[PDB]
C-alpha cells in the first residue's frame, strides 16, 4: 500500500517521492509542484522506455488510480 | 560486489534496454528508465536504460546483442553496473554510419534509419558506442564518433545530429552485429539451451576442464535446413570460439589424398586456435552407412575422421559438432563413445517456434500493420526454418516488384509488406518438411 518513485528533471533536480496505491493525477501534480516550482499545467510527463506519455486523465474516467508502478522513474518537462 | 553481475540474453530486443530482475533492481536502488553506466572488459563503457524483468535472476543482468558489442562482452562474462545520474541532453552529437552495412544503400542516412530511431526516445549514447537500425530490409550500423557532454549523453528531441556520409571502415577490435549470435535462432529454444548447458563452460572456461571428461563430439541432426550450421555458428560467435566449418562436399570434391589431408589440417588448425568448434557439415556426405560407400578413398576419409576425432582425446578445448538427418543416417562406431558421443534433434519448429523464426526473419522487413506472424505461423504447417526465411524473402520480393512499376533508402522504408503478399508467399510456400513426425506441445 505505497510506492516509491524517482522524480528525475530536464533541469537535473533529481528527488524521490513517496506514493500510495490509490493515486490520481492531481496528487502527483501537487507532489511536483510542492517538490519544485514547476506548475501543475506545465509538467510534461514522460515515464516507460519508450517513455509514454501521460497526460490527465480526460472526463470520465480521472478518479481511478493512476497506472504508475511502484519502482519506475518519471521524467519531468518544463514549458 | 553488488554491482557485478552475470551477463545473460535479452528478451526484451529494444537496443538499448537493459533488463533486471525486481529483487536485484531495489538492492542496487535502481529505478526502472534510469541510466546506468556498465563496465565492459577493456575499459568499455556502455550507458544504457535499466527495466525490471520478472523472468531474471538476481545476478544475471540480460542485455542486447549490441550493448554487449558495445562492452567487448559475451555471455556469461561479469560487469560492473551501477546509476549514473549525471546524464546531460547533448545537442551537439556527431554520428557515422560503417561502411560493411551501407554498401549498395544512398540517400541520406536520416529520415530513413536515424530519425525515426532516436525521434523523442531520449535513448541513452556514449561517445565510441555503435548501434544497430532496422530498416528498408537492411540492419545498418552507426558508430557514436562524438556527443557535445563528453562521454555520457541522451539524445534529444531538440538535439542536434550530424551524419556527413563518410562511412568508417569496422575497426577490427569490433564485431559486426551481421555475425550470427543467439537471437538468430528460433524455434530450437530447448535445443539450443541443450547446446549451452553441454559446450558453454568447456568454451568459456577450459582451464576448468583442463583441472577437472569434456564433450568432444555433438551430432545435431534433423531435416535440413533447421539451422544446424546457423546453430554452431551462433554458438562459437556467442562463446568467443574459433569456428571452423568443414563442408562434407568440399572434402569429397578434393581428390583422393587431397581429402585427407585437408581434413587433418582443418583440424590441426581448430586445435591450434584452441578453444575451437569443428563444424562437419553433412557428415553424411563424409561418413555414411557401411553399406553406402563402395570407395576405397571413402572408407580412407571415414577412418582417417575416425582417427582424428580420437586423438582429440588427447587434445583438449576442441569441440566438433556436426549435422546430419538421423543417427542411422551415418554409419555405426562414430557414435562410439567419445567421438560423437552427444545428440541433439533439432526437430521441425513448432507453431510458436515458426511464429519466432518468422518474426526473426522479418526484423528488417517494414511490414504493415495488418500482418500478424501467428496466423501466417499457424498457417505454415510442416515448414522449416529455411522455408520460413525463403517465405519471407518471397513476400519481400512480391512487395518489391509490385512497388517497382510505381537504391534509395526513402524508396526501400517506404514499402511495407501486406499480409496480401504473405498469403500469396504462401500459396507458393512449397514446404519442405510436410511428411516429418510433428512434435510439440500441444496448444489445446
Amino acid at each position: 500500500k505505497e510506492k516509491k518513485i524517482r522524480i528525475t528533471t530536464n533541469d537535473g533536480r533529481q528527488s524521490m517521492v513517496t506514493l500510495k496505491s490509490s493515486t490520481t493525477f492531481f496528487e502527483l501534480q501537487e507532489s511536483i509542484a510542492r517538490e519544485f516550482n514547476i506548475p501543475p499545467y506545465l509538467q510534461c510527463i514522460r515515464y516507460g522506455f519508450p517513455p509514454k506519455e501521460l497526460m490527465p486523465p480526460q472526463a470520465g474516467m480521472e478518479k481511478e488510480p493512476v497506472p504508475l508502478q511502484h519502482g519506475d522513474r518519471i521524467t519531468i518537462e518544463i514549458l | 560486489r553488488p554491482n557485478r553481475l552475470i551477463v545473460d540474453e535479452a528478451i526484451n530486443e529494444d537496443n538499448s534496454v537493459v533488463s533486471l530482475s525486481q529483487p536485484k533492481m531495489d538492492e542496487l536502488q535502481l529505478f526502472r528508465g534510469d541510466t546506468v553506466l556498465l563496465k565492459g572488459k577493456k575499459r568499455r563503457e556502455a550507458v544504457c536504460i535499466v527495466l525490471s524483468d520478472d523472468t531474471c535472476s538476481d545476478e544475471k543482468i540480460r542485455m542486447n546483442r549490441v550493448v554487449r558489442n558495445n562492452l567487448r562482452v559475451r555471455l556469461g562474462d561479469v560487469i560492473s553496473i551501477q546509476p549514473c545520474p549525471d546524464v546531460k541532453y547533448g545537442k551537439r552529437i556527431h554520428v557515422l554510419p560503417i561502411d560493411d552495412t551501407v554498401e549498395g544503400i544512398t540517400g541520406n542516412l536520416f529520415e530513413v534509419y536515424l530519425k525515426p530511431y532516436f525521434l523523442e526516445a531520449y535513448r541513452p549514447i556514449r561517445k565510441g558506442d555503435i548501434f544497430l537500425v532496422r530498416g528498408g530490409m537492411r540492419a545498418v550500423e552507426f558508430k557514436v564518433v562524438e556527443t557535445d557532454p563528453s562521454p555520457y549523453c541522451i539524445v534529444a528531441p531538440d538535439t542536434v545530429i550530424h551524419c556527413e556520409g563518410e562511412p568508417i571502415k569496422r575497426e577490427d577490435e569490433e564485431e559486426s552485429l551481421n555475425e550470427v549470435g543467439y537471437d538468430d535462432i528460433g524455434g530450437c529454444r530447448k535445443q539450443l539451451a541443450q547446446i549451452k548447458e553441454m559446450v558453454e563452460l568447456p568454451l568459456r572456461h577450459p582451464a576448468l576442464f583442463k583441472a577437472i571428461k569434456p564433450p568432444r563430439g555433438i551430432l545435431l541432426y534433423g531435416p535440413p535446413g533447421t539451422g544446424k550450421t546457423l546453430i554452431a555458428r551462433a554458438v562459437a560467435n556467442e562463446t568467443g570460439a574459433f569456428f571452423f566449418l568443414i563442408n562434407g562436399p568440399e572434402i569429397m570434391s578434393k581428390l583422393a589424398g587431397e581429402s585427407e589431408s585437408n581434413l587433418r589440417k582443418a583440424f590441426e588448425e581448430a586445435e591450434k586456435n584452441a578453444p575451437a568448434i569443428i563444424f562437419i557439415d553433412e557428415l553424411d556426405a563424409i561418413a555414411p552407412k557401411r553399406e553406402k560407400t563402395h570407395g576405397e578413398v571413402e572408407r580412407r576419409i571415414v577412418s582417417q575422421l575416425l582417427t582424428l576425432m580420437d586423438g582429440l582425446k588427447q587434445r583438449a578445448h576442441v569441440i566438433v559438432m556436426a549435422a546430419t538427418n538421423r543417427p542411422n543416417s551415418i554409419d555405426p562406431a562414430l557414435r562410439r563413445f567419445g567421438r560423437f558421443d552427444r545428440e541433439v534433434d533439432i526437430g521441425i519448429p513448432d507453431a510458436t517456434g515458426r511464429l519466432e523464426i518468422l518474426q526473426i526473419h522479418t526484423k528488417n522487413m517494414k511490414l504493415a500493420d495488418d500482418v500478424d506472424l501467428e496466423q501466417v505461423a499457424n498457417e505454415t504447417h510442416g515448414h522449416v526454418g529455411a522455408d520460413l526465411a525463403a517465405l519471407c524473402s518471397e513476400a519481400a520480393l512480391q512487395a518489391i516488384r509490385k512497388k517497382m512499376d510505381l537504391i534509395d533508402a526513402e524508396v526501400m522504408n517506404s514499402l511495407a509488406v501486406t499480409m496480401d503478399d504473405f498469403r500469396w508467399a504462401l500459396s507458393q510456400s512449397n514446404p519442405s518438411a510436410l511428411r516429418e513426425t510433428v512434435v510439440e506441445v500441444p496448444q489445446v
